[PDB]
């Protein structure tokens, strides 16, 4: 296995989706290229900025222990124990910037709890964390999956869209955000024409199946997803293997992301997804652009990322590819940032506030490292002091109420959400914004491309 | 908190339920005198037992390391960090787990630190997954089986249209999945699905009693509930005044708990419980203790004064025995024996396989590793039952995925000797349904006609 264990005064951990499920060695197989190593950089960035500035973090240094998350909750509770090894070459963990999937984040949060260490998401939506009770030590950037749910129930009310029919992922995310999606929807009067449970278990659909149901009731058109990115795309080759084309109104698992979609846009062509709400940040582009595979040295993985983005395998000899040595770098021609980036980059300046404010308190004699900082105990940590945190954005110009990092009374973030259409313009597909969402509904429904060309209806029985 | 340990060459882990849920201040509050008690004292009654046996480990003595999870998860995590940080003395094994939920977070622990468990009352589907689960064996079958008991009993009646109602976990919505899909292919049909949660109040139970009785149609009620959470929902049925048809599953089984105040609302309720029968020794076992002398117990004395209403500092129960009590033996305690020798003669034949020298604990065998011993002694274990009544045809066995034979037994809850509301057996399911509906005082042709719940009746042919 690889990992990153850079030293320093205080460490803050990580876990992150770097590789895939499966496809290979029965664990983990290919590497995810937008959230395997583009949210790392972006916590490898916001430490080394951390790190290089003054007013935040004198003279400590931040050093970081990240660790490969195989896509599986399992994998990662495995990964997790050299977390928790010094308190059970041991390494103090202050504080775990990790958890991409709710799975493996509720996973993280049980097995944390019991050795009293913070931990912050920052892609982890799920209605089953921010339960203080049983996640006492869990504080995420970003909001549950409540909201996500209202959102598509209005957004499915604006087009009078009535008899539909919803397919989930089996875990701790599809379930929960189908469970609320199904209550809204009873709220709002819109009745569930079938359910589906996508799953890799020994009792579960064969990819094929769900389609075939689907396909056996015509009269329910449009389909509601709550999976996430490891099933999402195989549950849409399926559908392009088999020809069959619904509109699409998908939860944050799909995206803006244009990974899922490859080789099978016709299948997709009326797709509304949602997204956190998030600006991009020019100075992780400028970051990551200047990225090669002999400067960075400290990153095991992107070497083997090199391989993969360029299709330019064989980075020193063999004959599966051509050497793609020089003359080819990351550019803006085929690059696009993540549109969770800055929701990572404050999952790790929300604990070094929290590591700057108490510093200033326990010993603040000293703007250094002192001996009555030798023990970290998490709920000091956290209750006192994360929790109650609020700054601004680190890499946002603008400063208003939508560029403040703050906490809720559980943990979370604020609830607002961009629509995405997914549209062909000049013979290229892309994702382009058809409206917001922040506790009301704003689509543009004169800007949207359907499927079929038109506004699509689905109704139990036609008006009669 | 309070642990229970003794001493021996090996020591066998545990984790019973003996405290029942606290509320939101307190962690976990009233003891469980069946589910928590009885099967502590059965399992110490085998290991001692076994100990006792000069046939099964002669030289090597079995110790105990008995915790408390009182029907809470994140407790069951919490006190399960001692099993490993013994090693990070040693815990060779644990006979633990009575919930789903609390057995798959010891499970998913203990998988880590290669810790092999064997659970004795844990009926969940998710758990027969050796991908994410390596290391864990059952005694008693999964809910595969339960569920389609519950279904052939719901299509004999002639019952369509049903309602369910399960506990958030992973033993009720699993239940749910489970009856769902074996019902898809019956002509069985849910009317409303509902939760209850973990921290529920009463305003939330009639809310779901209400929500049931909104729809009228349907006059049974599928239940996937806990112990506590059946006794709440019956609570609220009577203070509601509504009165249904319950088919439960083995969270209730033939508890008294559950119907104790609540007899009203429970009347010819259908239930499952496991096969099982009495243990001869166990019961005189347990007749046979007192406070004082049974002082390797830290609980028992908390049972005590909620067994006779008394205090120790006032001087109360000085003359009081648990042999004039009547006693009620719980219905999954054969198991957890079983699972007791489920690690028993899996450490006896790795001693005649791996140590072949002498009786007693060799120096090659102290690191005892639970990968081999799981795989070569456990998952593959056949021995006859230790306590067998009479001459019947039982054997103890472990499947691939370390299960057990689906067979289930059906009780009714009816009013017979003037009011004396008990459990009368009206049948077995072992591999089809085969209940007697002359027991059954609602199914008599001459009682009156049967509880009909469909969707539509039938209209003018
Ligand atoms: N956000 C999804 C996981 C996908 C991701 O954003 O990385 C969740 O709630 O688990
Ligand atoms: N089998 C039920 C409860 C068993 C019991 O403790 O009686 C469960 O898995 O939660």
């Amino acid at each position: 296995r690889r990992e990153i264990k850079i030293e320093g005064d205080l460490v803050l951990g990580g876990l992150f989706p770097i590789n895939e499920k499966g496809t290979g060695t029965e664990e983990c197989g290919r590497i995810n290229e937008d959230r395997g190593i583009q949210r790392l950089e972006a916590m490898l960035f916001a430490i080394d900025e951390i790190n290089k500035d003054d007013y935040l973090l004198p003279g400590v240094k931040l050093g970081v222990h990240i660790l490969d998350t195989c896509s599986r909750d399992t994998y990662a509770l495995e990964q997790s124990l050299e977390f928790v090894r010094a308190s059970l070459i041991p390494l103090l963990i202050a504080g775990v910037i990790g958890g991409s999937y709710s799975s493996v984040s509720i996973q993280v949060a049980n097995l944390l709890r019991l050795f009293q260490i913070p931990q912050i998401s920052y892609a982890s939506t799920s209605a089953k964390l921010s339960d203080k009770s049983r996640y006492d030590y869990f504080a995420r950037t970003v909001p549950p999956d409540f909201y996500q749910a209202k959102a598509m129930a209005e957004i499915l009310r604006f087009f009078n869209w009535t008899y539909v029919s919803t397919v989930a992922s089996e875990g701790d995310y599809g379930e929960t955000g189908i469970e609320a999606f199904e209550q809204e929807a009873r709220l709002r009067n819109i009745c569930i024409a079938t359910a589906e449970k996508v799953g890799r278990s020994n009792i579960r659909k064969s990819y094929d199946s769900v389609i075939r149901e689907l396909l056996q009731k015509p009269n329910a058109r449009v389909v509601v997803l709550f999976m996430r990115s490891d099933d999402s795309r195989e549950l849409i080759a399926a559908a392009s293997r088999a020809n069959a084309s619904f509109t699409w109104v998908a939860s944050d698992g799909w995206g803006a992301q244009e990974s899922i979609i490859k080789g099978s846009e016709h299948v997709a062509y009326g797709a509304i997804t949602l997204e956190l709400a998030s600006q991009p940040v020019r100075q992780f582009d400028r970051y990551f652009q200047s990225l090669n595979p002999y400067n960075n040295h400290r990153n095991p993985w992107f070497r083997d990322f090199w391989e993969q983005k360029f299709q330019c395998s064989l980075q020193n000899k063999r004959n599966h590819r051509r050497v793609c040595d020089k003359h080819l770098a990351i550019d803006s021609s085929n690059y696009e940032q993540e549109s969770k980036i800055m929701f990572v980059v404050n999952a790790v300046y929300a604990m070094a506030h929290a590591l700057h404010k108490m510093q200033r308190t326990l010993c603040p004699n000293t703007t250094k490292l002192c001996d009555a900082m030798k023990i970290l105990d998490g709920k000091k940590l956290y209750k006192d002091y994360l929790l109650k945190i609020n700054f601004t954005a680190p890499f946002n110009p603008n400063k208003d109420a939508d560029s403040i990092v703050k906490f809720d009374t559980f943990g979370d973030g604020m609830g607002r959400y961009n629509v995405f259409n997914f549209q062909n313009v000049g013979g290229k597909y892309s994702y382009l914004k058809v409206g917001h969402w922040a506790e009301t509904l704003s689509l543009d429904v004169n800007s949207i491309h359907w499927s079929r060309n038109s506004v699509p209806t689905s109704q139990c029985s036609d008006p009669c | 908190k309070k642990v229970l340990t003794l001493e021996g060459d090996l020591v066998l882990g545990g984790l019973f339920p003996v405290h029942q849920k606290g509320g939101p201040a307190e962690d976990c509050g009233p003891v469980n005198e069946h589910r928590g008690i009885q099967r502590l004292e059965a399992m110490l009654f085998a290991l001692d037992r076994i100990n006792r046996d000069p046939h099964l480990l002669p030289g090597v003595r079995l110790g105990a390391h008995i915790l408390d999870s009182c029907s809470k998860d994140t407790h069951a995590l919490e006190q399960a960090l001692d099993f490993v940080r013994a090693s990070l003395t040693a815990i060779t094994g644990v006979i633990g787990g009575s919930y789903s939920d609390v057995s798959i977070q010891v499970a998913n622990l203990l998988r880590l630190f290669q810790i092999p468990q064997i659970s004795y009352a844990s009926t969940s589907a998710k758990l027969s997954d050796k991908s994410r689960y390596d290391y864990f064996a059952r005694t008693v079958p999964p809910d595969f089986f339960q569920a389609k008991a519950m279904a052939e009993i719901l299509r004999f009646f002639n019952w369509t249209y049903v309602s369910t109602v399960a506990s958030e976990g992973d033993y009720g919505e699993t239940g749910i999945e489970a009856f769902e899909l074996e019902a898809r292919a019956r002509n069985i049909c849910v009317a409303t699905s509902e939760k209850v949660g973990r921290a529920m109040s009463r305003a939330a139970f009639e809310g779901v009693v209400r929500a049931l009785l909104q729809k009228p149609s349907a006059r049974v009620a599928v239940l996937f509930t806990r112990s506590e959470d059946a006794r709440e929902l019956l609570a609220a049925s009577q203070r509601l005044n509504a009165s249904f048809t319950w088919v439960a599953s083995d969270g209730w089984g033939a508890l008294e708990s559950v119907v104790a105040g609540s007899e009203g609302a429970a009347e010819g309720a259908i239930t499952i419980e496991l096969a099982s029968y009495p243990i001869s020794d166990f019961a005189s076992y347990f007749q046979s203790l007192d406070p004082w002398n049974n002082s390797r117990n830290p609980w028992f004395r908390e049972f005590w004064e909620q067994r006779f209403r008394c205090s120790f500092r006032q001087r109360d129960c000085a003359a009081h025995s648990l042999r004039a009590v009547p006693f009620e033996q719980e219905s999954k305690i054969m198991f957890v024996v079983n699972a007791v020798y489920a690690m028993a003669h899996a450490l006896h034949n790795m001693h005649r396989a791996l140590c072949p020298n002498t009786t007693r604990l060799c120096d090659a065998m102290r690191p005892v590793n639970g990968r081999r011993l799981y795989k070569d002694f456990v998952l593959n274990v056949k021995f006859d039952a230790p306590f067998r009544p009479a001459d019947t045809h039982n054997e103890v066995r472990f499947d691939r995925f370390g299960d057990g034979i689906g067979r289930y037994n059906i009780f009714t809850y009816l009013r017979a000797g003037s009011g004396r509301y008990r459990y009368q057996k009206v049948g077995y399911w072992a591999e089809g349904l085969t209940l007697d509906t002359s027991l059954i005082p609602w199914a008599s042709p001459s009682a009156g006609p049967l509880p009909a719940s469909r969707c539509s009746e039938p209209c003018l042919q």
